[PDB]
């Protein structure tokens, strides 16, 4: 396996039935087996080795101790934070909205700073994701000057104020999250943008 | 690749037919089988069967328990099916020239296309004690091929098996690939089916299907319902330089084959038209066979009045896209003469298209009063032989095909070719 | 029945007649099955009409 | 030959099918008079037993009136028939998956060619046979009857109505007919008589030949059932003459003109007598019991409530079609729903009642004075105003009266939450029903059963007044979402939203961020708990409260 | 909001693209787990919901007599207007030469 | 798989007493008998594979345990079975006729009766597994008494050889719906009378 070694960071571990009960009674059976393995590769066996079906559940933990807890919430039927459920409705029709970097002068300003803040931390957790945001970075520079470069990576209330570094650091990181969301998967059949981002959704 | 030889072919169909040569005489002279229900058989039928018009092997109560060594208890224990196995398989060997008492020992391998025909169920009374002990192995669907390799005393494979309808045309494929993968020096393949029971007339009859005269008027714009009857029939196969190194006869050679599933999605697209358009394209390749070199095919032409057209467009979608000039592909089919014939479908095609070679004509289609409307005959690549037609030897291969088709999915292909047939 | 049996009772009752009785034109969540939703099924086996 | 079986002949009879409540006929060597039996196994009793009486199978009036004729037309080749003082005691009832034996007799009277009929039903177990239909047989009735009546000629006198009505009035008589037995094509009703057109009355062996008998005769019991009021079933009938098998249409008149007796006579497509009935009689069985006769057993019924944890998501409110009334307790609250509702783009308007204090600009009403006049004096201003409704939202302090009150009764309390909440509703009722409003009543602390705190007995009255509406003026979508008391309420576009996914009408739950629905379900009850219950011998016992019926069974 | 969420920034954006999965949104997984040191195990199965499908209900559990019919003595009748008990029986062919000896 | 290792190695046995639920007609003929029964072979879950329950009820048992156990084989060959529709996979079945509407004691109702022919012939328990999983290749179904699965093995075996495919399921099923084979198997007192097969043993 020559397997690396890791920080604890979340897996996205899946469920789906037929029926409301199996959901249940599959929960008991699988909550059994999470603590033998290791959570990245049961998280990965139930994405690749089992069907869709129609009633759904997502479990999110950093580690075996919170999935645990996941998994019986789902087998006693209780809400609990990081479970989430829900029954599919088979059709696409979905669409994705975008905005500009000044409409965070508006009010409550440092919140859009604190997003933005927190939108960094993505840049470790995802591959995808790291290498959008820097094409996009290098790519602006030449356009700018290298203050850019720091803007990105330190995104603070810049993102909400009407500037050329906060419109450039707003299309970055919504170009950049494009690209995660379609690495995803997620396909747009509309866009809208909002204010001067609109060169984003376009 | 190896060619597979038909040494020879042994039968019982509707009609008197007891022989190859009987078969040509009946299609040959445009006559057809169907007529009225047996009497003889302990069948207490209702009102449910007054105007039932079906093909019967007259005589299926009868055998000869001594030339195989049998008590004739055990004789009235065994499933009409087994019987008529046992009996075509001494003629199936007897037309090969091989004699039964040399075959002992030998490598053979039989794989027999046989369906569950409920005989003991005409009982009214328990059984007397010394018929109950037998009635396990005589009426086994497993036991079936089992007793052909005692009587005779074959020690190659030995299977029993079940698709409906193809079930020959399945047997077959499993007895070819056995004998080009080296199992077996020769191949006993070919099936039976007896009405003991009027169960299936009458569940055919309660759903409407069959047609109002009892005829499968194949391909014809009429097309007003199948028709079910009895048959049985044998082959005996080997490989075509083990057969010439032996100096054994040669009626037909055996070239390509395949079995497909016609699978599960919305008929709107025709499912089992797609089905039958890779099928032919997977035994043409099997056998190393260029479109072109195929003169006609024995078709499975049941009477089901969309079928045969999903048939005919599948044929034009397949063959009729490169044919030579003035060589448009002929089709017919032998259900028109005898019914259906249910398992043994692939066999009554078989010793047709055995005929014609032997004969150098392609038989009629009876009861042809117009084309089907359901498909498009404007391309004139291919038509249905209205009027029989001459096949002579000559420069060019003949080349026919075979097809069978069956509700719960399977389809097949085969194709033969001439014997080389070396000058005397 | 310490606790957590709600609204409870004894009877002889058939609860396809009493909606039905009196008269009622739309449903009744207390006793009828909520909804539907988007499911569909094959033409069974075998079939292969059209 | 090599066979299981021997070869049938070349020639045998027909074996005709017999009709299934008589049977195969038995040939006992000394015995006085013919005698006939039958079992009905448990997958043929749906097919000869074609009637439900609250949910249990039983065998239909004309079908015993067939039976009757089948076992006294066996013997001869003769087309008309006449059987008199025919008397069918009981019900003939055969419970879900039961067997069922029946029997038949007949025997010469010595007068003639008179002879009597009998038929007896099922003996089995500790049980024993029992008789089931009586009548006595007059054979070649050799007598002439009126000429032909045109049957277009006879319905003038009478209003027709739908076929669905005529079977949805026998529901409401407890009876169901299943759909060999639903052979009424037209009827017209009114006064002391009917008359129907009848298609072909196609029970078992019924598709030719005579045992269409059976459902045409069953068609003259289901139109005399349809004259009167109140469940009943056929006891007697004095004559019964019929000639040859019914045509493929028939039509019946039936008429009430004797003293607590039906007349029927069935007429051909061509208007020639087929068969004739006089003096037949259910009054001695009108309202005869239904609780012995009922199929349903005894169960414990409980109110469960369910998390709407699959597809809990609110979805949006109906677009801009009318405004939203908001009343409650609170002004606060009021005010605070309203400023909601524009946020989100929906009209709403403020409603307190007038011993409130006017303190955030709502409009006011009446309610507190217990009349729905005054209350529709008020709601009328609004229409004046050009106002249209799309619904109303009722809220309730909760708890909130016993500190403000500084004084404890909680069946006034119920008494006076009852007299305002009635007086809002009906005067709202009586001023925009036909506009089809919604109804949305928000209790607190009222729902049983769920977790976090006690039920408080005061909120009892909007409970009732839900279920009031619900069964009284079924065209009105309404619901009852209750509210936990203690916790913060939840925003007004969750609470509207997910209650416009009712059609209909529901009862609803918040406790935390959950939705729950409540539903009725079902559960076995171990009344063998009882029977092996005694109550200790050192102690005393109360009966109270009750009537003597009720207090000489506690007693028991 | 696919930024927003959480505390831990990539739970917020799982939970987001979670929503759209439940919903009915064919989302992959796969990038969650790119790149971290994943294998793969046998879990358990489906569970059924079973309920009875069979042609016959089910038979009570009570004893009775293996073979009680006298071969010539037959079943005895239930006629109700009898003065006294009468008896029948039919012998099929095949029971005639195992009674008659 | 588990299973079985769990009681082989604890060195158990697995015969034991004959059926209730099932609605057997054996008086005296089967006292005294033991054998190894699947419990609960009358219960099933049509809503799964898309059955109408009167559908369910018309098909033989053989039938429906081959359909439950291939769901399961394919969970575990770590393919999910909505990915297999349209693939080259040939079925080989050993089955045996089963005679299961023999037990029915009267003529059945108007709405089973249409569903029996393929609910019980034997040559559909092939075609009906292909038709469920969407599956091209061929599909049929042998017979030769006990020996049947190793016969369904090799041909399928030589199938893959010869390159007629790129799948193949090969299996069996046995249930005893009827008695008759066990009555007739203590008739001719060919049954041990304690009921355990002492493989090789003195
Ligand atoms: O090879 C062995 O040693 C095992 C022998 C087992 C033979 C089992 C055959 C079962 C056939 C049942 C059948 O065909 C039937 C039952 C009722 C009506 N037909």
């Amino acid at each position: 396996a020559a397997r690396p070694a890791n920080p604890e960071r979340t897996v996205p571990l899946v469920l789906s039935a037929k029926s409301p009960t199996a959901l249940r009674e599959q929960a008991e059976r699988l909550r059994a087996t999470i603590t033998a393995a290791e959570p990245v590769d049961v998280g990965h066996s139930l994405h690749t080795t089992r069907s869709s079906f129609r009633h759904r559940a997502v479990v999110l933990g950093t580690g075996r101790e919170e999935l645990a807890a996941g998994l019986d919430a789902l087998a006693g039927d209780r809400t609990a934070d990081g479970l989430v459920r829900g029954v599919a409705r088979a059709q696409g029709q979905t669409a994705l909205l975008f905005g500009g970097a000044g409409d965070g002068t508006s009010g409550d300003r440092p919140a859009d700073a604190e997003g933005p803040r927190t939108a960094r931390g993505l840049y470790e957790a995802f591959p995808a994701f790291a290498e959008a945001l820097d094409e996009v970075t290098e790519h602006l520079a030449g356009l700018l000057g290298p203050e850019v470069r720091a803007a990105v990576r330190e995104p603070g209330p810049a993102c909400a104020e009407p500037t050329v570094v906060g419109q450039a650091v707003a299309f970055a990181l919504n170009t950049a999250l494009h690209r995660l969301l379609t690495a995803f998967a997620v396909r747009p059949d509309a866009t809208l943008g909002h204010g001067a981002g609109e060169v984003a959704a376009a | 690749q190896e060619p597979i030889a038909v040494l020879g072919i042994g039968c019982r169909f509707p009609g008197g037919v007891r022989s190859p040569e009987d078969l040509w005489d009946l299609v040959d002279s445009g006559g057809d089988a169907v007529g009225g229900l047996p009497a003889g058989r302990g069948w207490q039928a209702g009102s449910a069967l007054d105007g039932v018009n079906a093909g019967f092997i007259h005589g299926v109560e009868e055998f000869d328990p001594y030339f195989f060594g049998l008590d004739p208890v055990e004789a009235a224990a065994m499933d009409p099916q087994q019987r008529l196995l046992l009996e075509t398989t001494w003629e199936a060997f007897e037309r090969a020239g091989i004699d039964p008492v040399a075959a002992r020992g030998s490598r053979t391998a039989v794989y027999a296309g046989v369906q569950f025909g409920g005989y003991p169920l005409l009982m009214r009374e328990a059984p007397p004690p010394q018929v109950l002990d037998h009635l396990g192995l005589g009426n086994s669907v497993g036991a079936a091929s089992g007793r052909l390799a005692y009587q005779f005393g074959l020690l190659g494979g030995a299977v029993t098996v079940d698709t409906q309808c193809t079930s020959s045309i399945v047997a077959l494929h499993l007895a070819v690939k056995a004998l080009r993968n080296g199992e077996c020096a020769l191949a006993l393949a070919g099936g039976a089916c007896v009405m003991s029971l009027p169960t299936v007339l009458m569940d055919f009859h309660r759903r409407s299907l069959l047609a109002p005269d009892g005829r499968s008027k194949s391909f014809a714009a009429a097309a007003d319902g199948v028709s079910l009857a009895e048959g049985a029939g044998m082959l005996l196969l080997e490989r075509l330089s083990d057969a010439r190194r032996n100096g054994h006869p040669v009626m037909a050679v055996i070239r390509g084959t395949a079995i497909n599933q016609d699978g599960a999605t919305n008929g709107i697209i025709s499912p089992s038209g797609r089905a039958q358009e890779r099928v032919i394209r997977a035994a043409l390749a099997d056998g190393r066979v260029t479109a072109d070199s195929v003169d006609a095919v024995e078709g499975h032409g049941v009477g089901a009045t969309l079928g045969d057209g999903v048939e005919v467009t599948s044929l034009l979608s397949t063959y009729g896209q490169e044919r030579p000039a003035g060589r448009p592909l002929l089709l017919g089919s032998v259900k028109s003469n005898i019914g259906h014939t249910q398992t043994v479908g692939a066999v009554a095609g078989i010793v047709k298209l055995v005929m014609a070679l032997r004969n150098e004509r392609l038989p009629r289609t009876v009861h042809v009063d117009g084309p089907t409307p359901h498909a498009d005959w404007s391309s004139g690549t291919v038509r249905l032989l209205t009027e029989p037609e001459p096949w002579r030897r000559g420069e060019r291969v003949r080349r026919a095909g075979l097809t069978c088709l069956t509700l719960s999915g399977t389809n097949g292909h085969l194709i033969l070719e001439e014997p080389p047939a070396d000058e005397p | 029945e310490a606790d957590g049996s709600g609204e409870a009772g004894l009877a002889r009752v058939d609860w396809d007649r009493y909606l039905t009785a009196g008269h009622r034109p739309l449903p009744y969540t207390v006793l009828e099955t909520r909804a539907s939703y988007d499911e569909e099924k094959a033409p069974g086996f075998g079939q292969n009409r059209m | 030959r090599c066979w299981l079986v021997p070869p049938e002949p070349q020639v045998s009879v027909v074996a005709a099918p017999p009709h299934p409540l008589l049977g195969t006929a038995l040939d006992l060597v000394d015995a006085t008079g013919q005698s006939f039996t039958q079992q009905l196994t448990p997958g043929q009793v749906a097919g000869v037993f074609g009637q439900q009486l609250y949910g249990t199978p039983v065998l239909p009036a004309g079908a015993r009136l067939e039976w009757l004729l089948a076992a006294a037309r066996h013997g001869s080749p003769d087309s008309a028939w006449t059987l008199t003082g025919i008397r069918l005691p009981g019900t003939v009832s055969a419970a879900s998956g039961t067997p069922v034996a029946l029997q038949t007799s007949r025997e010469d009277s010595g007068d003639g060619h008179r002879v009597r009929a009998f038929v007896k039903g099922p003996g089995t177990g500790g049980g024993r046979w029992a008789e089931r239909g009586g009548a006595t047989v007059v054979p070649a009735v050799t007598r002439p009857a009126p000429d032909r009546v045109d049957p277009e000629s006879l319905p003038e006198g009478l209003a027709e109505l739908d076929v669905a009505e005529v079977y949805r009035r026998l529901w409401r008589q407890g009876s169901d007919y299943a759909e060999p037995l639903r052979v009424l094509r037209r009827v017209w009703l009114g006064g002391d008589e009917a008359v129907a057109l009848v298609g072909t009355a196609d029970v078992p062996t019924g598709p030719s030949g005579w045992s269409r008998w059976a459902a045409v005769l069953e068609a003259a019991v289901q139109l005399a059932a349809l004259s009167g009021s109140g469940p009943r079933t056929p006891v007697s009938v004095d004559r019964l003459e019929v000639s040859g098998p019914p045509s493929e249409v028939v039509w019946l008149r039936v008429r009430h003109g004797a003293d607590g007796a039906a007349d029927a006579v069935v007429l051909s497509g061509e208007g020639v007598r087929l068969a004739a009935v006089q003096g037949l009689r259910l009054r001695p069985m009108a309202g005869r019991e239904p609780a012995g006769l009922a199929e349903a057993p005894l169960e414990r019924h409980e109110v469960v409530w369910h998390a709407l944890a699959e597809d809990g998501r609110p979805g949006a409110i109906g677009g801009g079609t009318g405004s939203w009334l908001v009343f409650s307790d609170d002004p606060e609250r009021a005010a605070a729903w309203c400023d909601e509702l524009a946020l989100f783009g929906v009209p709403a308007v403020a409603l307190a009642g007038e011993d409130a204090e006017g303190r955030d600009g709502t409009e006011t009403v009446p309610v507190g004075t217990g009349d729905p006049d005054v209350v529709g004096k008020t709601f009328a201003e609004l229409r004046e105003r050009g106002v249209t409704v799309a619904g109303l939202l009722v809220h309730d302090a909760g708890d909130a009266r016993e500190p403000a009150s500084g004084a404890d009764d909680p069946l006034d309390a119920a008494c006076r939450r009852g007299g305002r909440t009635l007086a809002l509703v009906r005067g709202f009722l009586q001023e925009y029903a036909e506009q089809t409003p919604r109804i949305v009543l928000c209790s607190a602390g009222a729902a049983a059963g769920l977790a976090g705190g006690p039920p408080h007995p005061a909120q009892a009255p909007l409970t009732a007044l839900f279920t009031s509406l619900v069964w009284e003026h079924p065209e009105l979508p309404c619901a009852q979402v209750d509210l936990d008391p203690a916790e913060d309420p939840p925003t007004v576009v969750s609470l509207l939203g997910q209650v416009m996914r009712l059609p209909g009408a529901g009862r609803l739950a918040v406790r935390g961020g959950r939705w729950f629905e409540a539903r009725l379900e079902r559960r076995p009850a171990p009344a063998d708990r009882g029977e092996r219950l005694a109550l200790r011998p050192d102690a005393t016992y109360l009966v109270a409260g009750g009537d003597t019926r009720h207090a000489a069974a506690a007693l028991e | 909001s696919v930024p927003g969420g959480g505390r831990p920034p990539g739970q917020a954006l799982l939970s987001a693209l979670g929503e759209l999965h439940t919903d009915g949104v064919a989302i992959d997984w796969s990038q969650a787990f790119e790149g971290r040191g994943a294998r793969r195990v046998d879990l358990p199965t489906y569970p059924y919901q079973k309920v009875r499908c069979w042609l016959v209900p089910p038979e009570p559990q009570v004893s009775v007599v293996a073979a009680p019919p006298h071969p010539l003595l037959g079943t005895a009748l239930d006629l109700v207007d009898a003065t006294g008990q009468s008896f029948t029986q039919q012998l099929t062919p095949g029971q005639v030469a195992g009674v008659f000896g």
